[PDB]
Parts: structure tokens; sequence; C-alpha cells
């Protein structure tokens, strides 16, 4: 993995084009996420 | 040392978990090619990841970020798509969870919109899909997604398109 940039302990996203998206986020240590719950789904087929 | 517990689907923390991974999916660019073409999800099951070993390493490495910034770790809930879930639910996440060919660089990515990551289920660019059809739109394979708790820190803002 990469490094962060100096001073920071994550990069932000942040959408310029699209209006609708959310941001997006990278961390660069595994140590800086916990994988609290498991989804498990079917994506549904439009009507 | 992972287990995973069940949660009813009358419980408020199923409820609050499902109402998160339904009301942020959105359309995407790609018209559905990664991840398929859906406006919502059929959500079979919603377990919580418990493990003791894992949970320690997240809030060491969380009060160092906090002590790094003003006792504020930034901390978010936020949706992890990979082909590798089962292995960060047993081992953690780690390099070799990370994303090296990203926009903002090899690092460990989560999204806001559910469906942004579901786009990575089945691997960058939704790979070749679902194991049994070889179709990343199937309707009728079992999918999963993490939903994560994530110290940010202090975030440098990328503008991006
Ligand atoms: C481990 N891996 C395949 C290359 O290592 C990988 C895993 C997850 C993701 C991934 N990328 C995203 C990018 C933006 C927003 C969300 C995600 C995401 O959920 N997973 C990408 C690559
Ligand atoms: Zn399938």
């Amino acid at each position: 993995m990469a490094h962060s940039p100096p001073g920071h302990h994550s990069v932000t996203g942040r959408p310029s084009v699209n209006g609708l998206a959310l941001a997006e986020y990278v961390i660069y240590r595994g140590e800086q996420a916990y994988p609290e719950y498991l989804i498990t789904y079917q994506i549904m087929r439009p009507e | 040392g992972t287990i995973l517990i069940d949660l009813s689907p009358d419980d408020k923390e199923f409820q609050s978990v499902e109402e998160e991974m339904q009301s942020t999916v959105r359309e995407h660019r790609d018209g559905g090619h990664a991840g398929g073409i859906f406006n919502r999800y059929n959500i079979l099951k919603i377990q919580k990841v418990c493990n003791k070993k894992l949970w320690e390493r997240y809030t060491h490495r969380r009060k160092e970020v906090s002590e790094e910034n003003h006792n504020h770790a930034n901390e978010r809930m936020l949706f992890h798509g990979s082909p590798f879930v089962n292995a960060i639910i047993h081992k953690g996440f780690d390099e070799r969870h990370a994303y090296i060919g990203g926009m903002f660089g090899a690092g460990i990515y989560f999204a806001e919109n559910s469906s942004k990551s579901n786009q990575y289920v089945y691997g960058i660019g939704g790979g070749t899909g679902c194991p049994v059809h070889k179709d990343r739109s199937c309707y009728i394979c079992h999918r999963q997604l993490l939903f994560c708790r994530v110290t940010l820190g202090k975030s440098f803002l990328q503008f991006s398109a």
C-alpha cells in the first residue's frame, strides 16, 4: 500500500461531475477499518 | 476467532443497517455494466462480525489517530465490496485487500453508496460476474458486502470526476 498524504490519515474522493454520487474514501492502514456487518443479498430486477 | 451472529429482521439494528444499504443505491455511469441493473436489494441476512483481537486492533489504531487529530477519530460507517470478504472477516483488513490501481493510490477503498461497493463484489469492474453464471447482473446468486466502521482522521480532500 501507498502512504496517506503527509499529515493526513485518509483520502476523501469528492464527486465533482456526478451531482448524485456520494463520497468514496481510502485508508492506507488495514487497522483503520473494522468489518462490523456482513450483509448477504441479491440485486433485484427492476419491474 | 471470528463468530457471526445473525440479526433478526425485527431488530432495530437489522433495520437501520438495511435502510443504509437500500437508501444509498444510485444509478451508475456504466449503465450497470460492473454491478448490474437494479434500484434495490433483497436482503437475505445481516450478521454482526465479532472478533475481539480484530476489534482491539481497530480501537488501538483509532486512539492513535484521535490523539493526532484533537481527539477526533472522524469515524464513519461505510460499505466495502470485495471478492475477499470471507478472508476479511476472519483475518482483518490488510495490504492484500487494497485496490492497487485505485484513483487515489494503492489503499483500501470504501463507499457511502452501497451500489458503488456492489460493483466490486465480483472483482474490479465486476470481473466476470458471478461464479456460476458469469453474469455481472445476476439476480439469482447471493452477494455479500461489508458495512464497516472506518477511522478517517484528518482526511485529504480530492475533488474528482
Ligand atoms: C482487493 N481488491 C482487488 C484488488 O486487490 C479490491 C477490493 C475492493 C475494491 C473496492 N474498491 C472500491 C472503490 C471505490 C469505492 C468502493 C470500493 C469497494 O467497495 N471495493 C477494489 C479492489
Ligand atoms: Zn449467478
